[PDB]
């Protein structure tokens, strides 16, 4: 009889929680290509000429 | 013409000459007139690389001056090559 509706209100309260989510990310660097160049005095000059 | 195709026939018929072989600029056989095919196939692949390597030798010292004629001389044989931009002529002459 002492515990009333206007002597003990009863509130509900929660916090806003973001939904958990599981994702994959694979980072692969730019491809690396072998190059073979030869330089001789003539091949320089041939272009130069 | 009789004149290239005759001179080439003449140097073959000439005594103490194993064979004359024309190499294409892309290391290919246009005419190959040796006895055994292994030698002709071997000469077709090996010698035009020596002439390109020997062209870079004369070129480094003076890049105006280009190869006109290369002659190697081995113990038993001689090897003579007349390189041009379109074709290269190769011969093997035994030393007298």
């Amino acid at each position: 009889t002492l515990r009333n509706k206007f002597n003990y209100n009863t509130r509900e309260c929660q916090t806003i929680n973001p939904s958990i989510r599981e994702r994959g990310v694979s980072t692969e660097p730019p491809p690396s290509d072998t190059i073979c160049g030869n330089i001789t005095q003539w091949e320089i000059f041939d272009a130069y000429y | 013409m009789s004149e290239v195709e005759d001179t080439l026939n003449r140097i073959k018929t000439h005594k103490t000459v194993l064979g004359y072989l024309i190499v294409n600029s892309e290391g290919g056989v246009v005419r190959g007139a040796f006895k055994d095919e292994e030698e002709s196939k071997n000469i077709a692949n090996s010698i035009p690389l020596l002439t390109k390597k020997a062209r870079s030798v004369v070129r480094d010292l003076d890049p105006t001056n280009d190869l006109v004629f290369l002659r190697i001389q081995t113990k038993l044989n001689e090897i003579m090559v007349a390189p041009d931009d379109e074709f290269s002529l190769i011969v093997i002459q035994t030393k007298g």
